[PDB]
């Protein structure tokens, strides 16, 4: 599950979410130790 | 307020430490103590009729390049504090106007 | 993340060139749904 | 189009404060009237600005508890601060700015933003809280 939180917001536009800014956690190196990362993800590959 | 010691003759460059995220419509501000502020330039090289044609900003091409401002020239009375305000398409409405420049010879 | 404004994509047609290209696609529309019709274009009605 | 403020400098702490603002030379129909408020030990603060359909905008730093009504019979402009704080002693600002538009895309999609510069601007009246 992915935190998405809109990369303009009250920046520009209708507050638009074209794009959203989407942190969730993975295991990086050990399968144990999972850190948090993030990307930015369309609108159109993310369902709520 | 921040502080800039100069002297007299040799040019100054002077930035403000706003940083642009997109593209920057920044205006300087010269706010001489007791007198009211008089606009250097806009658009980032537009000065209004009346200021002195030795002030150039830099143009906005190329994002990237940092909002810097020539007083070349400086004057033995330029002791004021300027101002840049920025405006770009992403930080929204500047409301704030920016951190002061206090300038000493 | 991106670097400068958050722009839209689009794509650019010419005017003038798809209105011409346009009334050549009628013309031959009026071979096979007789001469005197009106033809009209609409957009995509439903689907992916 | 110098403008001419009259402040009296002396309002009670949690009172009306009102600042009037002469325009001089032309009239007030196509520009937008901004008011900035500068206090010791700091630079000056954006307020707002009012003009076109009279919706006057204000700082988000100010809990838009001040009112920015513009007069055309006078032409004044006024400010009518409420629930002041006694350390609001700042000199008020009188002056206008144009509102500028800068493109970066096309502008059918809503690519532009609006900038205001501030053309002329007024000595101003210093006023404190006593
Ligand atoms: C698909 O089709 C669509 C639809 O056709 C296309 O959509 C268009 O896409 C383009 C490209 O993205 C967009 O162009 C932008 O235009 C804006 C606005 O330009 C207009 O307004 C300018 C200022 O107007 C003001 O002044 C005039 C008087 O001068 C006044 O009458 C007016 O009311 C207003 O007050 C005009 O100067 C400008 O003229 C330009 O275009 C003429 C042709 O139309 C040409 O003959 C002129 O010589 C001149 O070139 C035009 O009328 C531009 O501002 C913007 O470019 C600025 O912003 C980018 C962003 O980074 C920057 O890189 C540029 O360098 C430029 O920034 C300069 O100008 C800023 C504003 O003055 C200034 O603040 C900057 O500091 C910077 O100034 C420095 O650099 C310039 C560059 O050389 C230099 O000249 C200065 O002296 C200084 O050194 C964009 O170009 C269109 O808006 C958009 N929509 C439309 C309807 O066109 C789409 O692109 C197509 N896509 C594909 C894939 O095909
Ligand atoms: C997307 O959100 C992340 C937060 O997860 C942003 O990253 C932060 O950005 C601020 C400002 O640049 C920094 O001060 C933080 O240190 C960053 N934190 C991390 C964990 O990276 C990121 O800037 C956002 N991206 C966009 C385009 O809005
Ligand atoms: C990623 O995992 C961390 C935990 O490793 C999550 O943070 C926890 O969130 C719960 C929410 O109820 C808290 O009770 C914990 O105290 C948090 N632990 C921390 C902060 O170390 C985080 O929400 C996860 N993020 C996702 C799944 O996007
Ligand atoms: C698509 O792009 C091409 C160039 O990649 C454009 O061709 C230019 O057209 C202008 C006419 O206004 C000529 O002056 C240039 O010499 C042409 N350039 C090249 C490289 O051929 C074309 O106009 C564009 N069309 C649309 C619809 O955007
Ligand atoms: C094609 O265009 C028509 C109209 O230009 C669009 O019709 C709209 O459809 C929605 C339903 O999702 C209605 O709520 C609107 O009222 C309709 N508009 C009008 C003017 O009737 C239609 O969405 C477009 N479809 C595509 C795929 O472009
Ligand atoms: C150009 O477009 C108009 C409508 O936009 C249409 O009536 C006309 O027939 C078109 N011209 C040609 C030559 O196709
Ligand atoms: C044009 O109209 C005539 C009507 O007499 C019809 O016979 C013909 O199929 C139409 N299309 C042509 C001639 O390409």
């Amino acid at each position: 599950t992915l935190q998405c939180t809109n990369v303009t917001n009250n920046i520009t536009d209708d507050m638009r979410g074209e794009l959203k800014n989407c942190s969730f956690n993975m295991t990086t190196e050990l399968r144990d130790k999972k850190q948090k990362v993030y990307s930015l993800f369309y609108r159109l590959d993310v369902v709520q | 307020v921040r502080p800039l010691s100069v002297a007299l003759g040799e040019t100054a460059r002077i930035s403000c430490g706003r940083q642009a995220l997109g593209s920057r419509a920044v205006q300087w501000y010269q706010h001489r103590p007791g007198q009211a502020p008089i606009l250097l330039i806009y658009n980032n090289q537009d000065r209004p009729s009346g200021i002195p044609e030795r002030f150039s900003g830099t143009p906005d091409i190329n994002f990237g390049t940092r909002a810097t401002l020539t007083i070349s020239g400086v004057e033995a009375g330029d002791e004021a504090d300027y101002y840049c305000h920025m405006w770009d398409s992403r930080s929204g409405f500047s409301w704030s106007f920016g951190g002061a420049t206090r300038l000493t010879v | 993340d991106i670097i400068g404004d958050i722009r839209q994509a689009h794509c650019n047609v010419s005017k003038a060139t798809w209105n011409e290209t346009l009334g050549k696609v009628v013309k031959q529309l009026r071979k096979h749904f007789g001469n005197n019709t009106i033809i009209r274009f609409a957009n995509s009605s439903g689907g992916d | 189009v110098q403008l001419q403020e009259s402040g009296p400098g002396l309002v009670k702490p949690s009172e009306t404060l009102s600042v009037t603002c002469s325009v001089s030379g032309d009239s007030m129909n196509n520009y937008y009237w901004t008011w900035i408020r500068q206090s010791p030990g700091k630079g000056l603060e954006w307020i707002g600005y009012i003009s076109d359909r009279e919706s006057a905008t204000y700082n988000p730093s100010l809990n838009s508890r001040v009112v920015i009504s513009r007069d055309t019979s006078k032409n004044q402009l006024s400010l009518k601060l409420n629930s002041v704080t006694p350390a609001d002693t700042a000199v008020y600002y009188c002056a206008t700015a144009r509102r500028g538009q800068r493109i970066y895309g096309v502008v059918s999609f809503g690519e532009f933003f609006y900038y205001y510069s501030m053309d002329v601007w007024g000595k101003g009246t210093t006023v404190t809280v006593s």
